[PDB]
């Protein structure tokens, strides 16, 4: 739990951690992770408001299509270095009000 | 925000400060100046009592520190203004017992006895003088009367000039009979007397005589500035009164329109007299840290002053490090 | 006995004997004193004059009227003239010093085996039959090349196999064994002591090279951050320390000790200059006395920044100080150097380019150069060649598609986009489309950006650019090439009207999930009524569930691109929805500041432009920033709400 760093200008916790995924539809995904991209200088010509280009990797190579906003839950989540951190992830998932509270490697393209 | 950073082991720091004070009160006042040692020890002592604002001190330690600072500290490294600044920042709000006020008053008495000769000038750097010491004494004990200085002014004659003027500069702390004794000795004739007495409350208004005196000083400054313009010398004295003069027009304290005829003498004059025609290019983003309450709100009360001050403040916030601009911006202008 | 100041002159100190230097400098100017000198020794005076004017010692301190030193580097390696060094290496060597610089150049092209062999040849042929300077230098360079080979082989064949799939083993195993055997227990500390006693007295100034750390000048660098209110004695020393190592062909210019203080001098200098500025502004005025920052980057400054800095270090430079206020001098020379880098990249990938050590040594400076290029006004042809190289010949193992797009957006900030650059980007998009015909090929990016941003940038710079090639590819589409249709969906604005008409029939809109898929890919621009009715049923479904995308619908309504009024009947639930649909009757006690951390520039601009929420939002932000040190809330407050 020494690799978790909270970022301020975007409500996110960076942590090299993989979480199993359960969404509203029956399709289920194994341990995966998110990558957020804070870009306030992004081309938003259309009705785009988000400053974060948030996407998902399944196994570091499998980027799944966004499609609908799946109602994902953290389920069992592993740091892949020390031990399972399920509580340590779910406890700070709330009181954030930002989608994908815990991601890995925010790119911070300014 | 070091003031909000906690300090540990305050007893050891108190012992260190007391040892430093003892060393300076022994070495620098017992014909042992030791110019070899007077190169790195005073640098440590200079940085010592500066960083003592954030440490609480006991009454005996505070007394030793204040005595060593005011009395035996060499004038070569610390002048009057720096000494006053350090004493001010060494005593926080309601942190002045009777002993410290007595020590400050003893310093003032020694200074008054040092001003018997007319040769002494009491030079400084930031312009703060013994009147500021009197203001400090009166701030924590408004109903504080003096006995030594009252005795000195009760044995005074209207023949010299330095001692009478000095005691007038510290008139508030004098007894009522002493005040009556001194007032008849020196009246308010020149502009400098008005400047000295406006901060201690003898005069509450600006009757046309004082305004006429100000106008005469401004005309003299105008002819002198023309002379300098021919000479090409930009003389900005440390004790000028252009900012002090303009400080009152903005507050409607002076109603004479004649001031509008001296526009262009000094940047603060244009800033405080005619905001509409002022060129917001020469504005120094440092005057804004010298107005406490009666001006910041009044500056924020203008239609055509915020629309130029806020840009300067925003710029100073963005690419600087000073925290004063931030609280100035979020305290009065927002 | 004499302090040779780096500013150009010399000052006296500890010369207890005669003042030979002062008399020499006095006779430098008097022609009569020169004439009275003896004939046999006159040529020696001429040689001394040439040496002293070359090293940059002008005159004494009592008459140092002119002291501006114009630094000049004539080394071929510094300017990255690879085409010249390759030709020189192909040319046979006539002497030993020419052989020495051939060895050094061979070391800078990554061919370390040939460089080591040629250094060994020099050692054999110049054992002691000289002044010994070449023998000493070629012993040190040999050891440094051996260290570099060991470090590369412990990393390239150690862990970096995935950087080229399988072990490429750039150095042969037999060669590795040979260099290990020939260099067993080579004492480098005592090497200088093994030289003849005459050498140790003459070339005493070459002692530091045989040391584990020799550049202990970093302790002097602490003078750059002193807050007493010059710095030119450090920059001149940096050039003084670069004209030695890079012109005497020395193999101590690629180690981490050299790169560490160059990354420390060039950072401390710019930071201190940034502190000289923004501090004089406090008491002198914004523009009355704020002429310039003080620092002036030149060709030999940009080259150092390119060669030694990394991307994170450059970003740290940009975050701390505003480099945009620092003008880049000698724009033409920077343009030519960048064009040379682009030519090298183009020639590397197009050819074999299997040689990997030079690739790794050079890709860093190439990336740093094309990163810093945004500060230099590049010529039209030069920019065209730069962009063509960066798009079609830069390896994808180092620069991903997202980083590639970031690089161009960085380059287009300070320059427009004429027809050539947009044509190059159009060709790149065409190449991507032709690559997408393979249904098993997918883009991999580590920045979130993709090929959509290229079309978006083209449209932003040119509102009516219709790529006729893309239109023809769309016309020739089939049903089974689903991935191609998706990719062309991502680039809808760049297609022609008939192309759009043919494409839209392939994939229509469906319910809300596909609706939002089309919105993300920009399928629809004006919200058609059918889309509007589809929206309501989702919200009507939400009411049943309540008795998500709701914030998106509220924001769209606030942006006035949704003109439906019956949705006004559906308020009193979510905070953001009511905020963006009915600011009039919102009770503001439920507002959360975190929302403001997800809004781009235009949304905050529209929020600030509306009267009914400006005061509430600004007071909320002030309350939030008073009790916290968050820079984001203050940044939002000052940029948009003042």
């Amino acid at each position: 739990t020494h690799d978790l760093v909270y970022h301020s200008k975007i409500n996110t916790f960076v942590w090299d951690v993989e979480f199993d995924i359960v969404l509203s539809d029956s399709k289920e995904l194994n341990k995966c992770y998110f990558v957020k991209c804070f870009n306030p200088y992004r081309i938003n010509g259309k009705c785009d408001f988000a400053v974060s280009s948030i996407d998902i990797f399944s196994e570091g190579k499998r980027l799944l299509i966004e499609n609908e906003f799946n109602f994902k839950i953290t389920k069992a989540v592993h740091v892949a270095t020390s031990k399972d951190v399920t509580e340590i992830v779910l406890h700070l998932s709330e009181r954030i009000s930002s989608p994908f509270p815990i991601v890995k490697e925010v790119v911070y393209l300014d | 925000s070091i003031d909000k950073i906690r300090f540990g082991e305050q007893e050891k720091i108190e012992e260190y400060l007391v040892g430093i004070a003892e060393e300076i009160t022994k070495q620098f006042s017992a014909n042992g100046m030791n110019v070899v040692f007077y190169t790195q020890f005073i640098s440590e002592a200079k940085a010592a009592l500066y960083f003592a604002k954030y440490v609480k001190l006991s009454e005996e330690g505070l007394g030793k520190i204040v005595k060593a600072l005011l009395f035996y500290f060499p004038e070569r490294d610390l002048d009057i203004g720096k000494r006053y600044v350090w004493l001010e920042r060494l005593t926080k709000c309601n942190e002045l017992p009777k002993s410290i006020i007595s020590i400050i008053d003893d310093f003032l008495v020694l200074q008054a006895e040092k001003h018997i000769d007319q040769n002494y000038s009491e030079v400084s750097s930031n312009g703060l003088y013994s009147r500021d010491y009197g203001a400090l004494i009166k701030h924590f004990e408004k109903n504080f009367i003096s006995k030594r200085l009252s005795e000195i002014t009760l044995c005074l004659t209207q023949d010299k000039q330095k001692q009478i003027d000095f005691l007038f500069k510290l008139l508030p702390l004098l007894s009522t009979n002493a005040k009556s004794h001194l007032l008849s000795f020196k009246s308010v004739e020149n502009i400098n007397d008005l400047m000295n007495g406006i901060r201690i409350g003898l005069i509450d208004e600006f009757t046309p005589e004082h305004e006429e005196l100000i106008i005469e000083y401004l005309e003299t400054r105008k002819v002198n500035y023309i002379v300098e313009k021919e000479k090409g010398i930009q003389t900005f004295s440390s004790n000028d009164y252009m900012s002090t003069f303009g400080i009152w027009y903005f507050l409607e304290e002076i109603n004479n329109s004649k001031m509008e005829e001296f526009i262009g003498m000094d940047d603060q004059y244009d800033f405080f007299v005619d905001p509409e025609n002022f060129d917001y290019k020469k504005f120094i983003p440092s005057w804004l840290k010298n107005y406490n309450d009666k001006l910041l709100g009044k500056i924020a009360g203008n239609k055509h002053m915020k629309h130029h001050v806020i840009e300067v403040l925003k710029e100073r916030v963005k690419n600087s490090n000073d925290k004063r601009y931030l609280e100035i911006l979020m305290n009065y202008f927002i | 006995d004499y302090h040779f100041e780096v500013n150009g002159t010399v000052v006296r100190h500890k010369n207890k004997g005669f003042g030979y230097m002062e008399r020499f400098f006095e006779l430098k100017e008097s022609c009569d004193e020169r004439s009275k000198l003896s004939k046999k020794q006159y040529e020696r005076f001429n040689a001394l004059f040439n040496f002293f004017e070359k090293n940059g010692v002008i005159c004494m301190a009592k008459d140092a009227g002119t002291l501006n030193t114009s630094i000049e580097i004539n080394s071929l390696a510094y300017h990255g003239k690879y085409d010249v060094m390759k030709k020189f290496i192909e040319e046979q060597s006539v002497s030993i010093e020419d052989d020495y610089k051939k060895a050094f150049f061979l070391a800078c092209l990554g061919r370390w085996e040939e460089s080591y062999d040629l250094y060994s040849n020099i050692i054999l042929n110049s054992i002691d039959e000289s002044n010994g300077c070449v023998y000493y230098l070629s012993q040190i360079n040999r050891y440094r090349i051996y260290q570099s080979i060991t470090q590369a082989v412990t990393q390239f064949n150690g862990l970096g196999l995935l950087t080229f799939g399988r072990h490429y083993k750039p150095f042969t195993d037999e060669f590795l064994a040979r260099i290990e055997r020939e260099m067993t227990n080579f004492n480098i500390d005592d090497l200088f002591n093994g030289m003849p006693f005459e050498f140790q007295k003459k070339y005493k100034i070459l002692e530091f090279l045989s040391d584990n750390q020799f550049l202990y000048d970093d302790t002097v660098k602490l003078f750059e951050l002193t807050n007493k209110v010059s710095d030119i004695v450090v920059l001149l020393r940096l050039y003084d320390n670069l004209r030695f190592l890079y012109e005497n062909c020395l193999w101590s210019v690629s180690f981490h000790e050299f790169h560490q203080y160059i990354r420390n001098s060039m950072s401390l200098l710019i930071e201190k200059a940034e502190y000289e500025r923004t501090r004089d502004i406090d008491e002198l005025g914004f523009s009355f006395f704020g002429k310039k920052s003080g620092f002036f980057m030149e060709y030999y400054d940009f080259v150092n920044i390119s060669r030694h800095f990394k991307i994170d270090d450059i970003k740290n430079l940009e975050r701390s100080c505003s480099i945009d206020k620092i003008r880049f001098g000698e724009q033409e020379k920077i343009e030519e150097y960048l064009v040379g880098i682009a030519e090298e990249i183009t020639k590397q990938f197009s050819a074999n380019g299997m040689n990997v050590v030079f690739y790794t040594q050079f890709i860093s400076e190439a990336k740093a150069a094309l990163y810093f290029a945004k500060y230099v006004k590049l010529s039209e042809e030069g920019l065209g060649k730069i962009v063509k190289a960066l798009l079609f010949y830069f390896p994808e193992r180092d620069l991903d598609i997202g980083k590639r797009y970031v690089w161009l957006e960085r380059l287009t900030k300070c320059n427009e986009l004429p027809k050539s650059i947009i044509s190059i980007i159009d060709d790149f998009l065409v190449l991507q489309a032709e690559k997408h015909i393979d249904q098993n090929y997918s883009e991999v990016s580590s920045n979130g950006l993709y090929s959509r941003d290229y079309g978006a940038l083209i449209k932003h710079f040119e509102k009516n650019f219709i790529s006729k090639r893309l239109s023809e590819i769309t016309l020739c589409l089939t049903q089974d090439k689903q991935k191609q249709i998706d990719f062309l969906f991502k680039l809808l604005p760049l297609l022609s009207t008939n192309a759009k008409s043919h494409l839209l029939s392939f994939k229509s809109v469906e319910n809300i999930n596909d609706l939002m898929n089309g919105i993300r890919i920009g399928l629809i621009d004006e919200f058609t009524p059918e889309h509007e009715e589809l929206i309501i049923e989702y919200l009507e479904t939400r009411k049943v569930n309540y008795i998500d995308y709701m914030s998106t619908f509220g924001i769209w309504y606030f942006l006035e691109e949704i003109n439906n009024s019956k949705m006004e009947e559906f308020i009193g639930m979510d905070d953001q929805y009511d905020f963006f649909v009915d600011p009039e009757n919102f009770d503001y006690k439920k507002f959360i500041p975190s929302w403001l951390k997800n809004y781009n520039d235009k949304l905050l601009g529209k929020i600030a432009g509306n009267k009914h929420m400006k005061h509430h939002v600004i007071e909320v932000l002030k309350e939030r920033v008073k009790n916290s040190n968050d820079k984001r809330y203050l940044e939002i407050l000052m940029n948009y709400f003042i």
